[PDB]
């Protein structure tokens, strides 16, 4: 019935050493005293370095804008670690002034006939991905903003080897755009040599589910050159049903 | 002499930095707890820094800090209102008493050893609105922090948002969606159409991972692993592609939806928010891009 005491105890030890003014004696006093001590010294002791704790968990800073101007009211100096921006900056500014001009209709629409969230890419043209989150309050907007966050090419095809992807870079890689790759299977860019290897080399993958297998061939250049490439691939697998969404190649001139 | 003991401790109750609606309804021990976790939030707040109801109510999610042996040294106020259970009910008390233990390795790994953290945990709800602890439900919270040193967690708990029950408006640009556990669509709304150019008729065999780049495929995959785990995500920045060329970026929250009286899981239903518009106009990556 009583470890409600030892630590009843524990508490007054705890408690009573990170009273400085009383951490400050050779012998500790008494229940009462050690009580009224704390008492009295938070009476001479959570505002604004709530700001700050905002500042270093969630990497945020406050602000108030007019939802009738978009001017802003108020920016928290927190704008500054946040948006390497002075305060300055922001007081004769509206809001439409920070952000990304594609972000401007949201913006009008976050500004509307509650309480408001959205995403929105504010600049430091530079622009970062910022997340405010905030209320509506007399007509204007208290909210507060968060951030966070060739030599090759990859592609993507279907079991079958058929092009499904490609990035832009298969260009530069091979002379093909996308358009010319997207839709054939990949074995008929193959030296018909080592059609069979490229062959095999899909097999191996999808039998194997989830490891990555490499092979190297000639592959058929857009000026119609032999590329020594290595392709190094390995199945895509739905996270749930883990049946096989598609193969990812990454393809590296040799 | 116990007279003057639980006087003092009321009294002392009152003027920790909260009104005595609450000060005033604490057991000794809650005095106690409370007193000391505020000493050691003041404490680490020295060791960072070298009227409020604006910060409390802009946000739509709370602070917690949190030692590194789990204890929940600090709380934001608002969390009633987010997981009905109060700053007072917690602050003290181990994480791990209230976070969906299968949950607790992974908050393991967040609380030890870069610094950045950014995790899914299911934390104890008691919210029409309140009821108790018995019949609790699990919620999904958002972490977002830094770690810190004694070891120490500093996080953002944002809650993710349920679909059919918002509290905020929505965009332009801002598309809704449904899925198969498959993430295949199922339905979609017709904003797509004037956001990425697809007509929502055109994605219902499809699944979602067709249309990303592949450069977020894997962070995707990580995403749907939590949505069925633990029940919601927010998922980081990815490109979708577009009905031509070129694609747009964005971000989803995804909330598994459940039968409620069947209690079966039903589909996903996906707060999709397009963050740009078409980068690449020029640029074709995918199959269907070819088209026309
Ligand atoms: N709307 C967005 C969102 C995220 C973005 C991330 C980027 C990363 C690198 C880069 N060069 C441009 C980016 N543009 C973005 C535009």
């Amino acid at each position: 019935e009583r470890r409600r005491r030892n630590k009843m105890t524990a508490y007054i030890t705890e408690l009573s050493d990170m009273v400085p003014t009383c951490s400050a004696l050779a012998r500790k006093p008494d229940k009462l005293t050690i009580l009224r001590m704390a008492v009295s010294h938070m009476k001479s002791l959570t505002d604004q370095e709530l700001k700050h704790l905002i500042l270093e968990a969630a990497d945020g800073f406050l602000f108030i804008v007019s939802c009738e101007t978009g001017r802003v009211v108020y920016v928290s100096d927190s704008v500054t670690p946040v948006l390497n921006q002075p305060q300055s900056e922001w007081f004769g500014s509206t809001l439409y002034d920070q952000v990304h001009p594609d972000d401007v209709d949201k913006l009008r629409e976050q500004l509307s006939t509650s309480r408001r969230s959205f995403i929105c890419r504010m600049r430091c043209p530079h622009f970062v991905v910022v997340h405010c989150t905030g209320y509506i309050k007399a007509f204007c907007l208290v909210a507060i903003g968060r951030l966070q966050v060739p030599t090759e090419f990859i592609s993507r095809h279907n079991i079958e080897g058929i092009f499904t992807f490609v990035d832009h870079r298969c260009v530069a890689t091979v002379g093909y755009q996308p358009q010319e790759l997207l839709g054939k299977n990949i074995v008929e860019f193959c030296h018909p040599e080592d059609q069979q290897l490229l062959r095999d080399s899909f097999q191996q993958v999808v039998k194997l589910k989830g490891q990555v297998l490499s092979v190297m061939f000639r592959f058929r250049s857009k000026t119609r050159e032999w590329l020594w490439m290595r392709t190094s691939s390995f199945t895509f697998q739905n996270p749930y049903s883990d049946e096989i969404e598609y193969i990812i190649c990454t393809n590296t001139n040799v | 002499r116990r007279s003057k003991e639980t006087e003092v401790f009321y009294e002392l109750a009152h003027e920790l930095p909260l009104p005595h609606s609450v000060s005033s309804h604490l057991d000794k021990a809650s005095i106690m707890r409370l007193a000391i976790s505020f000493l050691r939030t003041h404490k680490l707040l020295s060791s960072v820094c070298s009227m409020d109801n604006l910060y409390l109510k802009a946000l739509e999610g709370f602070i917690a800090v949190v030692t590194q042996d789990g204890d929940m040294i600090f709380l934001s106020e608002n969390i009633s209102k987010f997981m009905g259970l109060t700053q007072v009910e917690l602050t003290g008390h181990s994480i791990f008493d209230f976070t969906h233990p299968c949950d607790h390795e992974e908050i393991r790994e967040n609380l030890t050893l870069s610094t950045e953290r950014d995790f899914f945990m299911r934390m104890k709800c008691t919210v029409g609105r309140t009821v108790n602890l018995k019949s609790a439900t699990w919620k999904v919270l958002h972490c977002t922090g830094q770690v810190r040193v004694l070891s120490c967690l500093i996080i953002m708990c944002e809650p993710i948002q349920h679909p059919s029950h918002m509290d905020i408006p929505l965009d332009s640009k801002t598309f809704l969606s449904r899925h198969s556990m498959d993430m295949k669509f199922t339905y979609c709304d017709d904003r797509i159409l004037e956001l990425i150019g697809y007509h929502p008729e055109e994605l219902l065999g499809r699944s979602a991972y067709e249309f990303y780049h592949a450069l977020d495929s894997e962070n995707m995959t990580k995403s749907h692993q939590n949505l069925c785990t633990k029940g919601q995500v927010v998922s980081g920045q990815y490109r979708m592609l577009a009905k031509h060329g070129g694609y747009v970026w964005l971000e989803t929250q995804g909330t598994v939806i459940y039968n409620p009286r069947n209690l079966q899981p039903q589909c996903i239903m996906c707060v999709n928010y397009v963050l740009s518009e078409i980068e690449k106009n020029d640029v074709v990556f995918s199959m269907d891009q070819t088209e026309s």
